[PDB]
């Protein structure tokens, strides 16, 4: 999980102006992995 | 995968005589003496053959 997120505010009085900006992001990633690996062997010899 | 191989051996062995006391077949002593007694191959490879 990663997130960036940032707020901004500007009033300026002189005339009046005001800027406010808010701005977030997210970030996720998720990853499973499994694996199963069996082998085997019969030699059976009879006289 | 799998391989099996697999022997019964029933008679152990026959032994067969040496070719002095062998007695042939009828039909093969009569093929021989017919073969051409001289190298007419077509002849002893028909022999071969049967």
């Amino acid at each position: 999980e990663a997130k960036h997120c940032v707020r901004i505010e500007t009033k300026k009085r002189v005339a009046k102006k005001t800027k406010v900006e808010h701005r977030c992001t997210t970030n996720k990633l998720s990853e499973k992995h499994e694996g199963s690996f069996i082998q085997g062997a019969e030699k059976s010899i009879s006289l | 995968q799998l391989l099996v191989v697999e022997n019964t051996v029933e008679v152990a062995q026959f032994i067969n005589n040496n070719p002095e006391f062998l007695q042939l077949a009828e039909p093969f002593w009569k093929e021989l003496s017919h073969l051409p007694s001289l190298y007419d191959y077509s002849a002893y490879r028909r022999l071969i053959d049967q």
